[PDB]
RNA sequence: ACUCGUGAGAGACUGCCGGGGUCAACUCGGAGGAAGGUGGGGAUGACGUCAAGUCAUCAUGCCCCUUAUGUCCAGGGCUUCACACAUGCUACAAUGGCCGGUACAAAGGGCUGCGAUGCCGUGAGGUGGAGCGAAUCCUUUCAAAGCCGGUCUCAGUUCGGAUCGGGGUCUGCAACUCGACCCCGUGAAGUCGGAGUCGCUAGUAAUCGCAGAUCAGCAACGCUGCGGUGAAUACGUUCCCG
């Protein structure tokens, strides 16, 4: 990384619907590279999502994704011999895969007895402002102007 | 119409070329029809033992075994031709099975 | 390789099941290599040496 | 249900509701219930008398199950314990008997561990 | 551990086998008559510096090639060492075999030569210096051979421990596969206990 | 006559293209029972679709070497190969989506001292 | 007419352009091209250090036993175990276990060895034995995860398999210590884990199989290689180690 900017791949669209989104979900929501069953979990959990809402679930991903998408985030260093959080803006690539990943890793997380209808019901929470997303958002942005007064160092 | 099988199956392949360019020298100057040498898999024997005795085994090295295999299908077994074939003397290298 | 062990190895045993290896060159009743009956040193000091048909280095 | 002496699961297939029972597992389980000829993925609440009865005749008259296992065990236990060979001391120990590791596993004969 | 056998490592481009021949049935013995007979010429004949051993074999014949700075003593003008080595060879059981004596054009310039040569003027009394000395001059004396390093290792002179000195002058490219390396070694006997001798030999690159 | 072979990790497929329909047949069988996922299914459609040639081209394929995504890597790389060699004119397309230049990455050298690739054991200072 | 395999040759050399550059190296961007600026990975360890490891691979100076510390089997133990550390395997359960149906690999071994078809066994295996010194015959048409259908509704569990006992096979003169495999019952323990710590920047991590090999069996989850599904990020050196 010192040499400069590494190159990023191309991902591919999703060609069932045409977001991207559903592919780096995918890719995230992966457990030991078994795509065909992670999409296919992938593809239940949205159809029974739309199902329980009646609306559109590109409409509704994209609706969880601004909702829960972050603009500052908080960073640590160690100066003078003592620890301090300073924060720092972050690019929207960076916080949409923040906001998709925190998503699933919360999904694993209930007790709904499924979580292949988890995934789906933390999706609803995400969107309707009910969800371990949106109570992380909560507490990241409590922390983030809990420190915003050490932005002076700007790194 | 009988086939009989020349193989060239050996090791090198400078010295197995030099085999199959023999041979096919002496069809041409006898008079029959031959496909050559065509490609065949090459077997190859990798080994690995450690390069250092008592421990050190994180570093080591590996081995080879590049064996050469020749097809020389004949067509027209003539007789002057096989004993033309047996009388040729070949280097150390080839193996020559007459099936 | 006490050479008294090694000789009685060498005879025939009252039982088959009695028979190991012992590498020609130094006795050495572990790692060992059937196709060249050499141990580990004797088939790498050979190999360096070019006194084996074959053996060389691999890389792929 | 309740069958030699054993609670039969609320709801739980008959091939694990007659692997509860102690002389039975899962491939007697299958092989029982092949043939009687009942189907596997039938739930308990719709089980009958009937066929309770006759395969509890089954198994009474083909295979010995519960406390009379315990008996045979323990009475084997205690004989050739006396008769006092290899396993015999192994058994008085508390040990393993099959010659594994217990360098440091066989901690499941070891019960809990405890710091020297 | 420092280095590979060059040998070894360029055995596959620039040099050719000595011993050439295949086998999958009775390899080992094939092997083992071979390393035995070796063993039993490096024994019998210490006069004689053998440069190179080369043998192929087609079913039961076998012919062994000998390499050695002078013939003289290695054949007799009456043949009894022949002699002797063929009675060696058929108390072996080496079946028909046919040997063949080649005199090297360049003593010097051969690393097994060069090596035995110092391993006995440092055995007899000759010191380090004055040997390592007239067997550097001696190689750079050819015109065709460019960069000499000889090396050796052990107690020096008697002393209580050990000493690795080596000298140089030339060009080695050892990490160069297209070098034409010329490896050789041996062990010299002492007094005092064994010193081995490494030597390296530099003639000249191929191009194809 | 036109052929073409795909380039993936050490897996080898060979296809045979007809002017006829759009029909799949994938060692007797089509697409659809043929290795059901619609990741690969859309993948296998999509240089069609993309050359807006669509249902134009018959394909019989055989298949060997590797595993599931090296063959369906494979032929997308033989058909991508073979609309080329039929068409050429789209060529500069098909390079900018990326799509004529093949991938040739593989399993990697596994190497003495390493678990498996890469890959190091545990690290204890202790 | 193609892969299939293995020969010869060609193809990456900043080849060309714009700008910075001391008009010099060099760099960014751009077209062609498969790759763009050592395309990817290996073999390849400069002088030297740790008096680093190896007199049980081998060879060896000195000292020591020589009627013993030599030889051979009158069997056994190297695997014993109140406890710790180190590296792995299998999991802790539903992206799952189990059951039925179902499609794709590479490379490699085989003579006193691989072993077909067939019959008997739950299955170790037993009878019998074609084809092979081997692109042919056996390692099954080399598969597993992969897709479809059914159960489990989260329990110390249909997860999880040890422990012990009861019954056999296989190598072998002879399986008690001290083998492996097959069948039954056996149902304990444990719910992502303490500071601290490891490895990984592209077929990589992660996960699922096969094979070289020593061998007569076998502690074979190992070493080595051969494969299968296949990600994320790099804002930059202020802090830790080299
Ligand atoms: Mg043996
Ligand atoms: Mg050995
Ligand atoms: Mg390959
Ligand atoms: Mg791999
Ligand atoms: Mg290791
Ligand atoms: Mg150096
Ligand atoms: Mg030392
Ligand atoms: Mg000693
Ligand atoms: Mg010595
Ligand atoms: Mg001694
Ligand atoms: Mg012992
Ligand atoms: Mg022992
Ligand atoms: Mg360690
Ligand atoms: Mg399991
Ligand atoms: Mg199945
Ligand atoms: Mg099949
Ligand atoms: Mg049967
Ligand atoms: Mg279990
Ligand atoms: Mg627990
Ligand atoms: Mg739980
Ligand atoms: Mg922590
Ligand atoms: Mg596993
Ligand atoms: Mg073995
Ligand atoms: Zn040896």
């Amino acid at each position: 990384p010192r040499k400069g900017p590494a190159p990023k791949r191309p991902l591919v669209n999703d060609p069932v619907y045409g977001s991207q989104l559903v592919t780096q979900l995918v890719n995230k929501v992966l457990l030991e590279g078994k795509k065909s069953l992670a999409e296919r979990i992938v593809y239940g959990a949205l159809e029974q999502a739309r199902e329980k809402t009646g609306t559109d679930p590109v409409v509704t991903l994209k609706r969880a994704l601004d909702n829960v998408k972050p603009a500052l985030e908080v960073r640590s260093r160690r100066v003078g011999g003592a620890t301090y959080q300073v924060p720092v803006e972050v690019r929207p690539d960076r916080s949409t895969t923040l906001a998709l990943r925190w998503l699933v890793n919360f999904s694993r997380q209930r007790r709904e007895k499924t979580m292949v209808e988890r995934l789906a019901n933390e999706i609803l929470d995400a969107s309707n402002g009910l969800g371990a997303s949106v109570k992380r958002r909560e507490d990241t942005h409590k922390m983030a102007e809990a420190n915003r007064a050490f932005a002076h160092y700007r790194w | 119409g009988q086939k009989i099988r020349i193989r060239l199956k050996a090791y090198d392949h400078e010295a197995i070329d030099a085999s199959a360019r023999k041979i096919v020298e002496t069809v041409t100057r006898t008079g029959a029809s031959v496909v050559g040498p065509v490609p065949l898999p090459t077997e190859k024997n990798v080994y690995c033992v450690i390069r250092s005795p008592h421990k050190y085994k994180d570093s080591r090295e590996h081995f080879e075994m590049r064996t050469h295999k020749r097809l020389i299908d004949i067509l027209d077994p003539t007789p002057k031709t096989v004993d033309a074939l047996m009388r040729i003397d070949l280097p150390a290298s080839v193996d020559v099975n007459i099936q | 390789a006490k050479k008294a062990l090694v000789h009685k190895a060498n005879k025939k045993p009252k039982f088959a099941v009695r028979a190991y290896t012992r590498c020609n060159k130094c006795g050495r009743p572990h790692s060992v290599y059937r196709k060249f009956g050499l141990c580990r040193i004797c088939l790498r000091e050979m190999a360096h040496a070019g006194e084996l048909p074959g053996v060389q280095k691999s890389s792929w | 249900a309740r069958l030699v002496g054993v609670d039969l699961p609320r709801d739980k297939r008959m091939e694990i509701a007659l692997t509860y029972i102690y002389g039975i597992g899962r491939t007697r389980s299958n092989e029982i219930l092949a043939a009687t000829g009942i189907d596997k993925n039938m739930r308990t609440k719709d089980l009958t008398d009937d066929q309770v009865t006759v395969l509890r005749d089954y198994i009474e008259g083909n295979l010995k199950v519960e406390g009379d296992l315990r008996r045979e065990v323990q009475a084997d236990i205690r004989r050739k314990i006396e008769i006092g060979c290899y396993q015999g001391l192994r058994h008085r120990r508390g040990l393993p008997v099959r010659g594994q590791r217990t360098k440091t596993n066989a901690r499941t004969r070891k019960g809990p561990k405890r710091t020297i | 551990g420092q280095k590979i056998n060059p040998h070894g490592f360029r055995l596959g481009i620039t040099t050719e086998w000595k011993s050439r021949w295949y086998a999958d049935k009775q390899y080992k013995d094939y092997v083992k008559e071979d390393v035995a007979i070796r063993k039993l010429l490096a024994t019998g004949l210490e006069r004689a510096g053998i440069a190179d051993v080369e043998i192929e074999r087609t079913r039961d014949r076998v012919r062994v090639d000998i390499h050695t700075a002078r013939p003289g003593i290695v054949i007799g003008r009456r043949g009894t060492e022949a002699d002797r080595i063929r009675a060696d060879l058929e108390k072996l059981t080496g079946k028909q075999v046919q040997l063949n004596i080649l005199e090297v054009k360049n003593p010097e310039s051969q690393a097994q030569l060069v090596a035995q040569g110092v391993a006995e003027q440092l055995s007899n009394r000759v010191a380090f210096r004055r040997a390592m000395r007239k067997a550097i001059q001696s190689a750079m004396r050819q015109p065709n051979v460019k960069g000499i390093r000889v090396q050796c290792s052990g107690r020096l002179g008697g002393a209580e421990m050990s000493r690795s000195e080596f000298y140089r002058e030339g060009r080695v490219p050892l990490h160069t596969l297209r070098a034409d390396i010329d490896y050789g070694l041996y062990e010299a006997k002492t007094t005092f206990g064994r010193i081995g001798v490494k030597v390296w030999i530099y003639k000249g690159d191929i191009v194809g | 006559p036109i052929q073409t072979v795909g380039r993936r990790k050490e897996a080898v497929v060979r296809v045979r293209l007809v002017p006829g329909t759009g029909q799949f047949n994938l060692d007797g069988r089509t697409l659809e029972n043929y290795f059901p996922n619609k990741v690969h299914q859309q993948l296998i459609k999509a240089p069609l679709v993309t050359v807006d040639r669509v249902d134009q081209f018959d394909i019989y394929a055989h298949l060997d070497g590797g595993g599931p995504s090296g063959q369906a890597g494979a032929l997308r790389l033989a058909i991508a190969r073979a609309l080329i060699l039929v068409q050429p004119e789209d060529r500069p397309a098909l390079k900018k989506a990326g799509f004529l230049t093949r991938d040739p990455r593989a399993i990697e050298r596994k190497k003495y001292g390493l678990k498996k690739a890469r890959k190091a054991p545990q690290y204890s200072k202790r």
